[PDB]
């Protein structure tokens, strides 16, 4: 997977 | 046997600051399932933020980004479309409650 | 928002040369992604108040997933129809109810 | 979309 913060 | 909870919502964030959410997601042929509808969801959102005043809850699965399905879109791609709309993500989303 | 109850379940219809499955199929070429609210491209617009469907447990608003062993969740309405009709007088069918509740 | 008796 892969998180990501917007 | 099966309870999802849908609904879309608008964000309207500062330029400055952020959304308030992590996104988690993504395999290749992805085949959605009722506990597993779609390949990004909301891993974390701070409390008190855009997002979360919102109405966005940790375990939402991202339906629509704008008004494009994104069920089967790789991450890197949907935190583009996110990216794309600048201060504002209409997201259409789901919590399975089951 | 609305809350969804989803069911899924797989139901056998044998009907005699001389009748019908008792239901109407429904549904749409482009681009397909399931949703919550809409997890397939064809449903039953209808099912017979008796017939075989009706009888085997099918009931309008349910999509249509597998015909006969093959998953038709994507495909077109013409071809699905041809599907169901290869099978003839015997028909297999994987179905999801999906029922909205208001939230 | 369309429909079919069966």
């Amino acid at each position: 997977e892969a998180q990501t913060r917007l | 046997d099966y309870i999802i909870k849908e609904k879309t919502v608008l964000l309207q964030k500062k330029d400055s600051e952020g959304f308030g959410f992590v996104l988690r997601g993504a395999i290749e042929e992805f085949t959605p399932t009722p506990a597993f509808p779609a390949l990004q969801y909301l891993e974390s959102v701070d409390e008190g933020g855009v997002a979360w005043r919102a109405g966005l809850r940790m375990g939402d699965f991202l339906i629509e980004v704008n008004g494009q399905n994104v069920v089967k879109v790789g991450h890197r791609q949907v935190v583009n479309m996110i990216r794309q709309g600048g201060n504002t993500l209409m997201v259409k989303v789901v919590m399975v409650t089951r």
